């Protein structure tokens, strides 16, 4: 998926029963694999200490 | 010519600097400049969007 | 009453009106504009040819597949053969101008797809081979759309530009192109992307045909998918229209 | 960088109730996801970035 | 300073803070409060050092060369370009238009060679760095006329001491640096395609001024760059792939992330 | 603009946001506060935690079939275990709460459906047995739904609620449950009811476990039908967030 | 300055300063003059040296490591801790809580090691530092990527001068540093256990830049420690105790007292 | 901006000092800071209790 464009991509279908778990991911945005290219993520690799909020947008 | 200026301390102390050169590239670097503003990349579209309105209607 | 979806754009001779659009994106938050005196190395007055430059120009369309990796132009030899405008700067050693883009796509709600309009300044594409640059005429395509590829270039000792669609062509990763102004187009909720760029550049005026200050790119970030007997051919069409053109250095005709 | 001393969170996914369509309509479908600081948002102790290395001077 | 988060309370409106258009290309901006009953705290946080000018300003090896006061190669030739470092590379690369003054600091260290020869006894070297415009004569032998510098800058420093430190203010022919340049040198538009078209910084030369003993020395000398004054615009993603050469952005292709083993897993 | 259907209720760290919806009713007029001093029988400090009890808790959904007689809810015992709001009323002997209730079904456009979501203060369910009175277990169910049966109970020497759906369990007719504060879901119109309750009864505060105050009930009055292809499952999801929570009484955990 | 006692006369009353309860806690406070007759006598003493800034502000050596110009352990790296020493880590532990300013001095010394080579020829050694915070890449050889620096405070010292010198802001995620943590690194509390888990402050390291001579040379780092604009706060009792290890506060068991002869006796 | 402060004597005279570094950390300790209070320590108790009194009544 990485290789491919799949990767941004989460998918989603019409499923028998409701209460299935779409997705789960480390909150950090330094550390985890799924944060650490974003612009975000980048910038902390450059400093040690991170501070505050984040905000995720699902479209 | 001296000059007078506050130093970089914690919250909840000042520096005196002397230019002794003319070339003006010979300063010391422009540290305490703390100014921001995310308005051009963030919300560059040209109608304002208030924060809790339809964002298309 | 009125809709914050509906537009209308009117520039030249030529007016554009879509009922669907997201809200137009000034890329800088800055309105492209004529040179300042205070700013201008030439000395000579220059020659601005007003409506004939400034009008909208249509492109060839292309075609959505599901699995197209993705379409790119170099916007300022998109425009370097077609009417007046492609005369004056053929004539004339120097120019700047704004651009403004509108990339049109229509679907049916039964339809599902995603596409991303970013124009970023000073892409550079890097070649397949290490050892040589890229070729002008993989570089840029006059008069077709030059497209991406989804897998890697293959090995070769030959100019090729690099087409990879994650690295974009820039080595650079494809969800970071954010940070460029974009407009996205999703099928359910947008059927056009306006964007407005200010003029860009170190030099206050540069000869377009050796230089090229910005360049459209169109990628899909979801493939297009449809149910069987929906209308299998989907098209995407770019109109530009140059703003505030101005033209200096009258020069004989062509480049070398 | 990863702390056992500071845990950041768990970030994850569920379905509310289950996705519906009508037919000649697509079961499924995706989601993409977008991360950005927020206006609270800090850092500091800047420092050299993981990512970036040259195994001689390039040319 | 830091913006401070505001309490907020329960409340059951039309309005709709969480629902937005990412079409539209507007970033969302809303506070915690508007999501969740939050309390009132004051934050005393500073954006000191995201500031480009703190991020920017300390001194890194662009590059080094070695030189010999015996044998054939007596001095060494470095064209001065920021490039061939990946460090200052990528940071500079994170503006597309960067104008600033450049701080150098040289560092030269000496290590004797083994060899055949006996009893020697070593002067302390003295050594000349001198940089040249584009168009001044390069100097073909250490014995030069070149190495006089009348109309050239030129630095002498004496082993033992502080490492020689100059400023130098911001040159070039454009308004402001180009990181990269989507452009060919001729009109013609075949030729070399690139940056490297917009690059005339000229060149720099370090000899041993003197010979202070007949057994062979060799001379490292390291240039360091600190950027000053800094002014940045048109800002650029993050490089994201390992470089390979100075004169281009050529790249091998490259996976976008680390791979976690499944969606739903926290392990990297 | 705004739009009458679009809302968003934030209650503690939950927030619920509904594209569509019905205005949303008070059952009274009336809305949910705390007890007045003037009124307050017991001379004893009550607790208040506040947040934690007041926050929006989700029930285990269920799925609309063709031939659903009805799904229903005793409200207090659906919320008996969940959170701290499970906790403090295990530990305290008197209670008192305002109830939000939000219930959500999503259905294709072809889709068609009307379901009525009505509260009922002190509904008593009576046995199909005269002689025998119904059982605990029968009359409410704990982390899962109680379902009407479409024919009456069979005849029987047992305890057992009677489930026929037009009685509603109550012994009076389905229709006349307007009267009751209630709010329709029809597929067409509607995705999701919002119900707001005043705190109801005789008594100013009263033992949550022996006492059960209002009881949720959905019914569909029109089948849930469509045309093949179509998604067959349907799910609706019942949301309930308790309102000026505070408890009295501070006793050792459990029930006897 | 000192409280100076207030001359008294002999009285005879019903109140009784001597007397006081241990059981309250309160400590008792009386002066001399309350317990027998006294002359007013001024006191000039000042207490200027109890104040723990002068106790504190002293250099004292918290660790040394030894790199050779040749040989396979080319650099020496170690990881910034107070407690390997005991007289810094005895004084520190004086208070629970502790807020400070940190002063280094570093002083390198070389000394040539016996060899079989001859005629041996030494330039002036030129000594890098370079400190790291968690996370940055640890260098692997002597000539890695690594030694550049960019993103990395570094210091390059000269033989023969005044050795190198700076200031360190106070780095801590706490509001205070906390020289005891009664608490495991994870929730679960099977792991770990100590103020090890609060111990995040990075790796320093050390390397010669160049190689003067053939022969081996040995060079010995040591590293100073100087407190402040010091800030303490819930004060603990003396350790009584020698130290085993740096990671935790195990102790062998220890009698309270050096023993007299017997009660009576005033010899030790 | 200097400043000019008493010097450390003895009893029965003063020094310049200029910062000039702006980091603030730069600066010198704080030795003259002659302030003491036991009342923590000691008399911790919250009703207070006088010299000469029976210590419990
Ligand atoms: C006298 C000895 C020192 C000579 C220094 C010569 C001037 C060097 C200036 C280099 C500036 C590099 C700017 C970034 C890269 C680029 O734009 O080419
Ligand atoms: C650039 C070279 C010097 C690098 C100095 C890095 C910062 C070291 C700070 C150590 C503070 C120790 C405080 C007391 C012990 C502790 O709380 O861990």
């Amino acid at each position: 998926k990485v290789n491919s464009m799949e990767a941004y991509q989460i998918p989603v279908r019409s499923n028998e029963g409701s209460g299935t778990q779409v997705f789960g991911f480390p909150l950090q945005p330094g550390y985890s694999s799924v944060f650490s290219r974003t612009l975000l993520g980048e910038i902390l690799n450059y400093y040690t200490h991170w501070s505050g909020s984040i905000k995720l947008t699902f479209m | 010519g001296a000059q007078v200026s506050t130093q970089k301390t914690g919250a909840h102390i000042h520096y005196t600097n002397i230019n002794y050169y003319k070339d003006a590239a010979s300063n010391s670097a422009t540290r305490q400049d703390f100014a921001q503003d995310p308005g051009k990349f963030t919300e560059p579209v040209k109608d304002i969007m208030i924060k809790s309105l339809p964002a298309l209607n | 009453g009125y809709s914050d979806r509906v537009r209308s754009i009117t520039l030249g001779n030529s007016t554009i009106t879509t009922q669907e659009c997201a809200n137009v994106v000034v890329g800088y938050g800055v309105w492209p504009d004529y040179l300042k005196d205070n700013e201008a190395t030439a000395e000579d007055q220059p020659t601005q040819p007003d409506v004939a430059t400034c009008r909208f120009y249509t492109l060839d369309s292309v075609q959505w597949q599901k699995t197209s990796p993705g379409w790119w132009w170099k916007l300022p030899d998109a425009l370097s053969n077609l009417g007046l405008f492609g005369q004056n700067m053929q004539y004339h050693y120097l120019g700047r101008t704004g651009y403004t883009i509108h990339v049109q796509c229509n679907a049916s709600k039964f339809h599902q797809g995603c596409l991303l309009v970013v124009c970023v300044p000073e892409a550079e594409m890097g070649c397949a081979t290490l050892d040589n640059t890229p070729s002008s005429a993989e570089l840029l395509g006059g008069d077709a759309a030059k497209e991406f590829a989804g897998e890697p270039i293959a090995s070769g000792s030959n100019k090729l530009v690099q087409r990879v669609v994650y690295n974009a062509g820039m080595g650079i990763g494809v969800g970071n192109l954010t940070i460029f102004p974009h407009q996205w187009i999703n099928l359910r909720t947008n059927n056009s992307a306006t964007i407005v760029m200010p003029y860009t550049n170190s030099v206050p005026m540069d000869n377009m045909f050796r230089h090229n200050n910005v360049t459209l790119m169109v990628i899909p970030f979801v493939p297009l998918d449809y149910c069987p007997g929906s209308t299998t051919y989907v098209p995407i069409t770019v109109t530009i229209a140059p703003m505030n053109a101005e033209y200096n250095g009258l020069r004989l005709a062509g480049h070398q | 960088a990863s702390d056992e001393c500071t845990a950041g969170g768990f970030i994850t996914c569920w379905y509310q109730t289950n996705i519906v369509v009508p037919a000649d309509a697509q079961s499924s479908c995706y989601i993409m996801c977008f991360v950005s600081a927020c206006n609270d948002f800090s850092v500091r102790l800047l420092k050299d970035t993981p990512f970036i290395s040259q195994e001689n001077f390039f040319q | 300073r830091v913006a401070d988060t505001v309490g907020t309370g329960p409340t059951n409106s039309e309005a709709i803070p969480a629902l937005t258009a990412a079409e539209t290309g507007h970033t969302s901006q809303v506070v915690p409060g508007d999501t969740m009953q939050t309390r009132h705290v004051k934050n005393y946080h500073s954006r000191s050092e995201s500031t480009v000018e703190n991020f920017l300003c300390r001194s890194a090896c662009v590059y080094f060369t070695e030189y010999k006061n015996s044998g054939s190669k007596r001095y060494a030739e470095w064209v001065v370009t920021t490039r061939q470092a990946a460090q200052l590379r990528r940071k500079l690369e994170f503006f597309t238009y960067i104008r600033f003054d450049l701080e150098l600091t040289f560092v030269i260290t000496s290590t004797q060679q083994p060899s055949t020869t006996q009893n020697q006894d070593a002067q302390i070297l003295t050594h000349q760095i001198m940089y040249v415009p584009p168009g001044g004569p390069v100097p073909d032998k250490v014995d030069s006329y070149v190495w006089q510098t009348s109309t050239n800058p030129s630095v002498f420093w004496t082993e033992g001491n502080a490492p020689p430190r100059m400023s130098i203010p911001f040159l070039s022919i454009g308004n402001a640096y180009s990181n990269f340049y989507d452009g060919w040198s001729d009109f013609s538009r075949d030729g070399v395609y690139g940056i490297n078209t917009l690059n005339s910084m000229g060149t720099l030369y370090a000899r041993h001024v003197n010979t202070g003993g007949t057994g062979p020395i060799k001379s490292t000398i390291r240039i360091y760059f600190k950027p000053k004054h800094v002014k940045a615009w048109i800002p650029r993603p993050p490089r994201l792939c390992q470089y390979e050469k100075a004169k281009n952005v050529n790249f091998q292709p490259s996976g976008v992330t680390t791979t976690r083993q499944s969606i739903t897993a926290m392990t990297n």
